[PDB]
């Protein structure tokens, strides 16, 4: 019981999100989505925090110091904060798809790797280990997945090969039908293996050109030109939001959390990205 | 347009004398708008002659003395005591810049000339001993800048401004 | 495979809105391009298939090369036309897209101003992304995930803002919109199409011939077949914002910025759109 | 040995940077640098690679002074302005095929000149497809800055 | 022997870790890693003593004066400390991959060098003359690698070849017969000459920038803008729990150094930055 | 030692005034902190491409660099993006003149006519590990020069 | 020799010491002149000058309260507290330079205003490194422990 | 074609102009007309040494010097005083660049015999010292264009340019 | 003093050695002995002439002439040709540089006049055809030392490094 609480949760992207990190010199997306130490889209838990905080600081005014409290206090630090975020690890990401022989047409599908499930059952394991919160249903349907590493298999749905992302031929063999979904939807879910899946997973970004107008020619700008990477609708990512033994972290689980729905995260918040849902695995296990 | 005077502010009484007229408008460069004095000029190589002062030109170039600027008639059309300058107001040397500043107003700094037999010998002067920091803004910031001081709050804001901001090196003869 | 890519054009005139339309063209793409090879000696065809056509069909006998060349503009007129009757608009996803949208900024206590704009002409915009790029030399902004063409929010905010700041000027602009030291005060959504009267795309054409030419001698036409948005097909996105204060500038430039261009080569009149209804839901 | 992907990209843009003449050769080149891998990542390696060979409009002749360069250094690609810089950015991609071993030079160039073998091109580029796409795209985006550089703009 | 207890155990990054050794003028990064005395990253022990000592301090609330004898008191110190902790070397970083040459294909993969080993060589030799305790199977592992020296090695594949961290080149000869797996995973492990192995392991480093935004108007800050560099999750450091003779440190090694699972070391906590598992050289084979 | 301190400071001080406008000085600034720790991050070779293309040097830039080698009142023309890269980019030639790591003769005739560039950009990538050794002490007093002398936007 | 140095180190500490109305402020004065005097004797006396003076954020009017403090005792230092206390830590540094004629005051404090001259000020001082790290020492090991001794934590 | 001749810009008055009439036809190479200079050719392995400048030809590649091009006629018949090659405009190194020149130009360069009983020992110098601007715009900026300042309203727009671009080397003797 | 001459490496053979006996003494400027050639010299803005190995002067500096500067005055003959030129040898763009020069250089170069025929377009030439690779051995490189082609197994290099080092433009007409 070293952290009070500990209350995994997913983010899922209800419109586009562009979380960036910077301009680099190594890439051609000027303003690029954070990456991870494998190339896949993460959120920093600096940035999860700086939007959770930001956004409960104006939800909750009459808890202000529940919040300075686990969270920070964010004017002069006096005091560690009892809060923790972890890393938004990518989950699922939504990839095009293009194949024949279904019964039912998909447009996308979800894509993850097996290298993207370990680190989640990582998180899930320390955790575990470091509390009391023992998610075993979360780890029992990883396990089964886990299991099947070294190939392309397929969740919640019978493709037997497609094209992802008009590039990638994959076969795709069948896991068994009744290891249940973990999304919780209707669309399928692919476990590429991650050789595969980092292709896959990495051309799923949506990119995007902006431009400039000159006010007067009416016509672009010089050096007015750039791009940026959004992660699609309907992403997951995963998270977890960690706790110390408080007498306030007992409220911050009790009534932040639970009226804790909709957030914004990240940049580009005026033309629409940003909105994003947190699923508790609490009641989405 | 709008010709400029260069109100100084030492501790000393005299600063009265009767540069009046407002900014054609009042389109003063000095502001007091809640946090305490903007545009304060400095100037480099002067001193304040501590007695109906009109800033004797020394050549240190660690003596310095500030003060605030605004625009007005240069002794009621008796410029017998002024430098008579005109500068492309990026020469100005103008701390707390709020709010960009024009490309040519005009310049009206009192002047006097070394007045021989003596040495300049100037000595650094602060601002205490708050009788003055009211009897400063009693003429030259409260009939000047009636804009405010009955409404606001913030004055002690203000109020040691002039303690803080306004150093000079007086004569002291 | 390469028996995968043979049934792609099959595939787009058997879902006609279930096909991952980004994708599909992009296969496509990849037998427009090889369209010579793909019709040496390449049966096992189905009966269905739109490429034995081209084997019967012939166009030129003096030349093998020339009665390809003209096989393959036919091919690319007949793509156009496949793209545009069958793939055609299912508006219920974005409406239950938009209406969940709506319901989760409410929550989160916006002020949201829902808005339909209808095509009035063929519509262009995107012009210049990747959309049948491969094919077309042009491209539709394009939604991989909605499968459906868009507007980007951040044209629609860059169209009304230059209304804006043309209108009431430099500093009233930049208090709705903010600066590199403020940030906007007004947030915009992407347009998507949500309902059409019978299509959603339609192909077109720009044939230059006296464009970088100097003179008659060195004129020519050059056709560009291209796929463009169809009129009457209705555009639902959202505007909204917590500060009152900028709800009244937004409602009034909606209906005037519209009816002028609102997208590519609208100085011939392309894009240009018709304000079907606005909404205002008050926070509270 | 082995060459990284700027190195590689340096000895693939002196061959092509000589082999083009007429500047408005180059000023093209330095638009399909910048675009073409823009549009790579947006519609995938195997259809833009094909979209190159059809603009790049492989004449009998084209196609002899691109299969030239590889080995002399008098190659000079000719034609139409936008024909040779479609010609030189297949160069650039062939280059790095080559090279690195993912396709074998012989099979390459059987395949851009005959035919039958091109579609097997196809298909050996969809099996490669996950080779090709993660390195690529970095070596591309270095021939993109060094075009930047090295010729004036539009 | 000198000491009574001589336990080394390795710690695995759960996830990103980040020890500061704070700002310093010749840095260029704001908020650097503690660094070696030939470059690579390691963990002072010192950061190491306090954070494991403050970990035990709340997680075995009755072990007071058992924790106190062996870890020193904190209040009024009349004595010397009885255990002594070792500055953690980097044993292995994990390394990103391009598996060229073989069609077994890896995403990421463990690097270390030479001279990484000799420094766990030299922990060792030490340690088996102030205490009874041999490591003879470590040790031998260690000193089986060491003999191939001037050669780049992998010891649990057969790779030939690869592509490290984007840009570095290796030619591998795979072990002559085999290694059991000195850190036990599917993943494997390669040993490079260390004018390569510096490159790669600081190109494995991350590296990140973040920013404090205004609370009223969102907007960056005045200069709020900073740099941090992290090691990445799941890298491995070696180091040791050394104890003398006193009726606690018995306790101590048979009570809490087998309860000691998960920990959290350095800085960033609330970024989910730290949380780290120690694995005991004891229990390790 | 500190030899290199003063050697940016030479340096900073013909960049300091071939930036005319203060809005290109702001961007400089911009360019002496990002592009150090990109160096550092990257390489030298990746960051070298990246200043190299937005710097934009077609030959009228080239004389504006060649002659602030010499001349002390030459200036930089073009936009903040392009006059902040290009300084960035003499600030880098400056020290492999100064340093001995590239013949100044032969560096001025590279960025003369029309290929030679080339192999100046090859010859630089030859002595990539080297460089990247000898200027992070340079770089890094830039860095703070620029974060000194010049106001922030 | 250095006797009057505890005596300097006393009245430029109590100007830093009052030019610091936030509390946070001394506390960040406190880091700096523990920091500090321990980089110029590793790093050297320019390349932590230059560290000072980046992140002192000069070119305002706190530029300008520098030079009043050299004379003012009412002058205030305004700005982040992490640039208020490097900026003070500036003048403890120019402050000796002064009073011990190692650095003409009048060159000081006009290269102080005028932009174009503090380059030539860095300049001087890199040829007075050597001499200067030598004197200041007892001086700044002063300033250090005032510091430790009367800042402190409320 | 057009017989062209460089008038280099140093800061002395060597120059004296010393050269030929105007065009001859309408077109001249170094125009001024409204982005300022412009079509600045350079020339490289060469110094002027102002003592009657003439370029001494030099073989280290880092002596530059710049000028204009204007088409006139080497120094009636005077044909010894410069170069006189005829080259095919593609070589020219212009800077600043406006339009179009063709593919045959030939150029006059005041030339010298290489200075020999010396070694070169050349050192840059720049434009400077307002005194010899003024003079260099009437000594050929208006003596060759003394028709434009006059359709062109701004001038001491472009008076710095010959500050700013013309900067040479010559041996200093 | 040091009297020192430039002989170059092009294709044609009126460059065979072009100039009259050696200076005599030890002296040289271009090392052979272990990487093989050493201090080429590389002289911008000239061409040979594909005949008659002399170096027109051009204007543009793409144009090389690489060579090895060496020892003697041109052909004892004359002097209408060659440059004689002084310099202090910081001022010749050499490559491949080893032991430093350190005193003045007069130097003598194939010098011929722009020759206003007509236009003048270069045209890179690159060194090839193994057998005058050998001839330029043969012709230039074995006299000008003589420790050369009787005591040197590093013939080979010499070999290699004409067609690595040398490359240059000629006009052709």
């Amino acid at each position: 019981p070293y952290y009070a609480f500990a209350e995994p949760f997913f983010i899922h992207a209800i419109t586009h999100l562009h979380v960036g990190s910077g301009s680099s010199v190594e890439e051609e997306i000027d303003l690029p989505f954070q990456r991870d130490e494998l190339g896949y889209p993460t959120i920093y838990a600096s940035s999860l925090k700086g939007a959770i905080k930001s956004f409960l600081l104006k939800e909750f005014p009459d808890k202000r110091d529940v919040i300075y409290k686990v969270l920070g206090e964010d004017e002069n630090p006096e005091e560690a904060s009892l809060g923790t975020f972890l890393d938004a690890i990518l989950f699922a990401i939504p990839s095009r798809i293009i194949e024949i022989d279904s019964a039912k047409p998909y447009v996308w599908v979800y894509v993850t790797t097996y290298e993207l499930l370990k680190k989640v059952k990582l998180y899930l394991d320390s955790i575990s280990q470091l509390s009391n919160a023992s998610f075993s249903n979360l780890k029992n349907k990883i396990d089964t997945i886990l299991a099947k590493e070294g190939k392309n298999i397929t969740l919640d749905s019978d493709l037997k090969s497609a094209i992802l992302n008009e590039d990638f031929y994959v076969e795709l063999e069948a896991l068994n039908n009744k290891i249940p979904s973990i999304i919780n939807a209707g669309v399928p879910l692919l476990v590429l293996e991650d050789s595969i899946g980092r292709e896959v997973i990495n051309r799923s970004l949506i990119r995007v050109r902006r431009i400039r107008i000159d006010r007067d020619k009416k016509v672009v700008e010089t050096g007015g030109l750039w791009s940026e990477e959004y992660v699609p609708m309907k992403t997951i990512f995963f998270s977890v939001l960690l706790g110390k033994e408080s007498k306030e972290s007992a409220i911050f689980a009790s009534c932040i959390l639970r009226n804790l729905r909709y957030v914004i995260l990240g940049g580009k918040e005026t033309i629409g990205k940003g909105i994003v849902e947190l699923r508790w695995v609490k009641d989405v296990i | 347009s709008t010709q400029r005077e260069y109100v100084f502010i030492p501790i000393t009484n005299s600063i009265t004398i009767d540069v009046k007229i407002t900014i054609g408008g009042s389109d003063h460069i000095t502001n007091i708008d809640e946090r305490g004095i903007h545009n304060v000029l400095v100037i480099t190589g002067y001193a304040v002659d501590e007695k109906n002062g009109r800033l004797v030109p020394t050549l240190d170039p660690c003596d310095y003395v500030k003060g605030i600027l605004v625009a007005g008639t240069p002794q009621q059309a008796q410029s017998n005591d002024f430098l008579t300058l005109k500068l492309p107001a990026n020469k100005l040397y103008l701390i707390r810049k709020k709010g960009n500043i024009s490309d040519d107003l005009k310049i009206y700094i009192p002047y006097s000339s070394p007045d021989a037999r003596n040495s300049m010998k100037t000595k650094p002067v602060s601002i205490s001993d708050d009788t003055i920091v009211n009897n400063i803004i009693k003429e030259v910031f409260d009939k000047i800048y009636n804009i405010t001081q009955k409404e606001k709050v913030k004055i002690e804001k203000v109020k040691e401004d002039i303690k803080e901001l306004f150093s000079y090196y007086a004569l002291e003869q | 495979a390469i028996d995968f890519l043979v049934n792609i054009l099959e595939l787009i005139k058997e879902k006609q809105c279930n096909i991952n339309l980004f994708s599909a063209i992009s296969l496509t793409s990849i037998v427009y391009n090889n369209f010579g090879e793909f019709l040496s000696n390449n049966q096992s065809y189905s009966t269905n298939n739109p490429l034995l056509k081209y084997h019967i069909i012939i166009l030129n006998d003096k030349n093998k090369t020339k009665d390809v060349e003209e096989k393959r503009n036919i091919f690319k007129r007949e793509v156009a036309e496949l793209i545009s009757r069958n793939f055609k608009l299912d508006g219920e996803k974005v409406r239950n897209y938009f209406d969940s949208l709506k319901e989760v900024l409410k929550s989160l206590k916006y002020t949201i101003v829902d808005v339909e704009i209808t095509t009035r002409t063929r519509a262009l915009i995107g012009v210049s992304t990747s959309l049948g790029k491969l094919i077309f030399g042009s491209g539709i902004s394009f939604d991989p995930y909605m499968n459906l063409p868009y507007i980007p929010a951040s044209e629609i905010k860059g169209i009304v803002r230059s209304y804006i700041e043309g209108k009431l000027g430099e500093q009233e602009a930049e208090e709705i919109f903010g600066n590199e030291e403020r940030e906007g005060n007004v947030n915009f959504t992407d347009a998507y199409p949500t309902r059409s009267k019978d299509f959603l795309f339609v192909p077109d054409v720009i044939t230059p011939h006296y464009n970088g030419k100097k003179s008659e001698a060195d004129a020519e036409p050059r056709p560009v077949i291209h796929l463009t948005i169809a009129p009457k097909v209705t555009f639902r996105f959202l505007i909204y914002y917590k500060r009152e204060d900028v709800g009244k500038p937004i409602c009034d430039s909606m209906p005037i910025i519209l009816i002028r261009g609102l997208g590519a080569r609208s100085s011939v009149g392309y894009s240009l759109f018709e304000l079907r209804k606005i909404e205002v839901i008050k926070a509270a | 040995l082995y060459e990284e992907d700027y190195k590689l990209a340096l000895e693939a843009f002196k061959k092509v940077f000589n082999a083009l003449t007429h500047y408005g050769a180059k000023q093209a080149f330095r638009s399909r640098a910048r675009d073409l891998v823009e549009e790579i990542y947006n519609s995938g390696f195997i259809p833009t690679f094909f979209y190159i060979i059809s603009k790049a409009e492989l004449n009998s002749d084209s196609l002899d002074s691109l299969i030239s360069l590889f080995s002399s250094d008098n190659a000079i690609l000719r034609g139409s302005d936008e024909n040779v810089s479609y010609s030189a950015y297949l160069f650039i991609i062939l280059y790095y095929l080559i090279k690195r071993g993912i396709i074998e030079q012989k099979f390459l160039i059987q395949a851009l000149r005959c035919e039958k073998t091109r579609l097997d091109l196809i298909d050996k580029l969809y099996n490669l497809a996950p080779i090709i796409s993660a390195k690529i795209r970095t070596y591309l985006l270095a021939i993109k800055r060094l075009s930047e550089a090295l010729i004036e703009a539009r």
